[PDB]
Parts: C-alpha cells; structure tokens; sequence
C-alpha cells in the first residue's frame, strides 16, 4: 500500500522550518505576523489578536504539530 | 478567515521551497 508516503507530509514539516526562526515549531502571534509585515504591510495588534484567536481554537495562541495536522487538512469548500 | 490567512503564508511558504 501507500504507507511511505512522504509526498504532501513533507511540506507540512516545511512549514516548522520556514515560517519558525524561534526553534519553537508552533504557530504563534509572532510568526502569524511576521510573514504579512514583509508581504502585504503589518495589520495592528487588534487585528493580530483577532487573527491567532480565529485559529486557536484551544485558547492559548498556539499551535502545535497535532493541530496543525488537523489546520492545514480541514479546507472548506468555499475559497475566498 | 484565519482558516485561509493561514494557508496564505503557506502559499508563500511552498513559493520559497520552490525559489
Ligand atoms: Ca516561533
Ligand atoms: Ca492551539
């Protein structure tokens, strides 16, 4: 069967290594920013604020390789 | 949604693996 895949996995792994420079491997306000500042200009700490709070769904403004399985997996049908 | 601001990031993180 497909048991060694390693095909679309290994881009999520790429995700801890390119958008952390912290060694932390989790997706916190700080890297959720960092990213828009050099890409389309930095929103304010509210709007920052807002944002990790409409991921987070744990209440911490973290996380971690097991919700990001489930994150970047569970697309919804409709694209904006 | 952050659901899509998250992949976005992403997008420019699969833009980097290829650049
Ligand atoms: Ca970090
Ligand atoms: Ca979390």
């Amino acid at each position: 069967a497909d048991q060694l895949t390693e095909e679309q996995i290994a881009e999520f792994k790429e995700a801890f290594s390119l958008f952390d420079k912290d060694g932390d491997g989790t997706i916190t306000t700080k890297e959720l920013g960092t990213v828009m500042r050099s890409l389309g200009q930095n929103p304010t700490e509210a709007e920052l604020q807002d944002m990790i709070n409409e991921v987070d769904a744990d209440g911490n403004g973290t996380i971690d390789f097991p919700e990001f399985l489930t994150m970047m997996a569970r697309k919804m049908k409709d694209t904006d | 949604r952050a659901a899509n601001l998250w992949p976005s990031p992403l997008m420019i993180k699969r833009s980097k693996k290829n650049s």
